[PDB]
C-alpha cells in the first residue's frame, strides 16, 4: 500500500497534489497544465511548441546563460513536453534542491522573456524539426492517424504545426496563448519522491500565488470530436520495414467504458520479436504472428483524451508479401472480442492489468506523471483500491458488449506507411470488422 | 510483367501519399446531377465525330444502294436492270 497522495489549493485555484517516498533521495516537482496544441486554431497553430522553446531561453531576470548555469549549480536537470491536451513543466533534483527547482519553473512559466531575437533564432531550429521527425516513424504514422480520425478538427493537428506558422508567430501571440491558458484552474504543482507537501505548498504560495484565473473556471479535464473512417498510404518502397496503425473511435478519460477497453486492449497485447518472453505469450494474436513470422512487433494502444479516444493496434513487419495475412489476422481477433470471449480471456486480462497499473509507477518522474495526468484528466487521483474495484467490475460480457458497440463493422483510420502494395486497399480491410460467419 | 502483391513490378515508388475515406462515410451519388449533365455532355462532345462520320458515311452508301436496287426491279428500271445484269 503505497502512501496517500494529499492535495491543496490556493486561492487563486492552483492545486497542489504530493506523493512522499521516505526511501528515495530525488525529487521530481513540476506544472502539469490542462492545455496544449488542440487549445489553439488553424492560425496560431505549433504555438504551444514554440513557447516550450522560449520557456528556456531567458526570463526576466536570468538570462538563457544565467538559466544554464542556475540549474547546473542544482544538480539535477528540467524536461518539458507538449502534447495535445496537455503541457508539463518539471524538474528532478536532490531532497533539498526542490526549493530553488519550483523558484525556477515559476520564472520561467511566468516571467518569461520571448525578446524577438530568441523567436527568430527559434524559427530555424523549428523549421529543421518538421524534417527530422520523419524519422520517427511511429511518430509519423500516429501524427497521420490523427490528421485523418479527426479531419479538420482540433485533434487532427500536428503539434509542431504548419511551415506557414513557423515562419509567422509572434511574440505576441505567444503571449496571448499562455496568458489564456496558463491559469491557475488548469494548472497543478505536483511532488513526487522525497518532499514534504507542506513545504511544497509554502512554495506554491510564494511563487504561483500571482497566476492569473480564468474567467469561467470548470473542472479540471473539462473538453465534439466526429470520427472519419479513412486512410493515409505514405508508400515508400525503399523502405525495409512497413508500420501500420488500425485504430476505431475509442473511449474519452471519464467514459464509463475506459476499464472495459483497457481491458479488450490486453486481450490483444503487445509483442516484440526481440523479446525472449514474446514467443509464449497467452495472446492468440501473439501466437498467430509469432508462429507464421508475421511481424516484427505490434503494440495495442487505447488513447483517451478529454472528449474522445483512439483504440487500435500499431504493427511493424518486414513480411512484406503477407502483410495482407497480418492484418487480416488481427482484424479476425478483434472480431473475437465481439463473437467469441468468455470469462477465459476477461479474467486472464484483468489479472494481468491488476498489476500492470501499478507496475508503470517505478520512479519519481512515473510518479508524478501518475498524479498529474490523473488530475489534470480526472480532477482526482484515483487510489489503486478505486482502481483495483473498476478493474474487478468489468465482465467478459461488458468487453462482449463494449466490443459489439465500437469494434464490430465499424469504420476505421488507418495508416501505413513504408513497403505496403501488399495492404489492400480500404475496402477489404474494413470488410475483416465483421465475420460473416457470426 | 505482373508479380503479386507485394512484388507486383513496379518500379520503386516514393514520395506520394494517398487519401481515402470510407464508403460509410461517404455520399456515394455526390455531384451524381453535376455528372450526369456536363460531364457525359463533354465526354459525349469530344467522341461525337468519331462516331458520326463513319455511321453517316455507311449509312448513306447502303441507302444509296438499297434505294438503287429497288428503282432497278421497278417497270421504270427494267432498261437499267437489263444492262446491269
Amino acid at each position: 500500500v503505497s502512501p496517500k497522495t494529499r492535495t491543496s489549493n490556493l486561492k487563486n485555484g492552483l492545486t497542489i497534489a504530493s506523493e512522499s517516498n521516505p526511501l528515495v533521495q530525488t525529487a521530481t516537482v513540476g506544472v502539469w497544465i490542462d492545455a496544449g496544441s488542440r487549445n489553439e486554431n488553424a492560425y496560431n497553430n505549433g504555438t504551444a511548441h514554440f513557447f516550450e522553446h522560449l520557456a528556456f531561453k531567458g526570463t526576466d531576470k536570468r538570462s538563457q546563460h544565467q538559466l544554464e548555469l542556475d540549474i547546473e549549480n542544482m544538480g539535477g536537470h528540467l524536461n518539458a513536453y507538449t502534447s495535445r491536451e496537455s503541457t508539463v513543466y518539471y524538474a528532478k533534483s536532490f531532497k533539498d534542491d526542490v526549493p530553488k527547482s519550483v523558484e525556477i519553473l515559476a520564472d520561467i512559466l511566468q516571467h518569461s522573456k520571448l525578446a524577438e531575437s530568441a523567436i527568430d533564432r527559434e524559427r530555424e531550429v523549428i523549421t529543421r524539426e518538421l524534417e527530422e521527425v520523419n524519422k520517427q516513424y511511429e511518430e509519423v504514422v500516429f501524427d497521420h492517424l490523427h490528421a485523418t480520425a479527426f479531419m479538420n478538427q482540433p485533434l487532427g493537428r500536428t503539434i509542431l504545426g504548419p511551415r506557414e506558422n513557423i515562419q509567422t508567430i509572434t511574440n505576441t501571440e505567444l503571449r496571448k496563448f499562455i496568458t489564456e491558458n496558463y491559469t491557475a484552474d488548469r494548472m497543478v504543482l505536483v511532488g513526487a519522491g522525497a518532499v514534504d507537501h507542506d513545504a511544497l505548498v509554502e512554495l506554491a504560495e510564494k511563487y504561483f500565488s500571482h497566476l492569473p484565473s480564468s474567467q469561467s473556471p470548470v473542472p479540471l479535464g473539462t473538453p465534439i470530436p466526429n470520427f472519419v473512417g479513412s486512410e493515409v498510404r505514405l508508400r515508400d518502397d525503399t523502405m525495409p520495414v512497413a508500420h501500420i496503425a488500425i485504430a476505431v473511435e475509442g473511449v474519452s478519460w471519464t467514459s464509463e467504458d475506459y476499464y472495459t477497453a483497457l481491458v479488450a486492449q490486453a486481450i490483444i497485447g503487445n509483442y516484440d520479436r526481440a523479446v525472449g518472453t514474446s514467443r509464449h505469450q497467452g495472446s492468440r494474436l501473439s501466437n498467430i504472428v509469432s508462429e507464421n513470422n508475421l511481424a516484427n512487433s505490434f503494440q495495442s494502444f487505447s488513447t483517451s483524451y478529454s472528449d474522445t479516444g483512439l483504440w487500435g493496434i500499431y504493427l511493424t513487419s518486414e513480411n512484406t508479401t503477407q502483410i495482407d495475412d497480418l492484418v487480416h489476422f488481427t482484424l479476425k481477433e478483434w472480431n473475437r472480442l465481439s463473437t467469441s470471449v468468455s470469462n477465459l480471456q476477461v479474467e486472464r486480462a484483468k489479472s494481468q492489468l491488476k498489476a500492470g497499473l501499478l507496475l508503470s509507477l517505478d520512479g519519481t518522474t512515473y510518479v508524478a506523471e501518475d498524479i498529474g495526468r490523473q488530475l489534470t484528466t480526472l480532477g482526482r487521483r484515483v487510489t489503486p483500491a478505486e482502481v483495483e474495484a473498476k478493474l474487478e467490475a468489468v465482465t467478459e460480457h461488458d468487453v462482449r458488449a463494449w466490443a459489439q458497440k465500437t469494434l464490430y463493422d465499424k469504420d476505421i483510420a488507418l495508416v501505413g506507411l513504408g513497403p505496403i502494395e501488399g495492404l489492400y486497399d480500404y475496402n477489404r480491410i474494413r470488410n475483416d470488422m465483421s465475420m460473416m460467419r457470426w | 510483367y505482373m508479380g503479386w502483391w507485394g512484388h507486383m513490378g513496379s518500379p520503386p515508388q516514393k514520395g506520394i501519399a494517398g487519401y481515402t475515406i470510407s464508403p460509410f462515410a461517404a455520399r456515394p451519388f455526390a455531384g451524381v446531377v453535376h455528372a450526369a449533365i456536363f460531364n457525359t455532355f463533354r465526354r459525349t462532345k469530344n467522341q461525337a465525330l468519331f462516331v458520326i462520320l463513319p455511321v453517316s458515311f455507311f449509312y448513306y452508301v447502303w441507302t444509296q444502294a438499297s434505294e438503287k436496287n429497288e428503282w432497278l426491279y421497278t417497270k421504270a428500271g427494267r432498261h437499267e436492270l437489263a444492262k446491269a445484269l
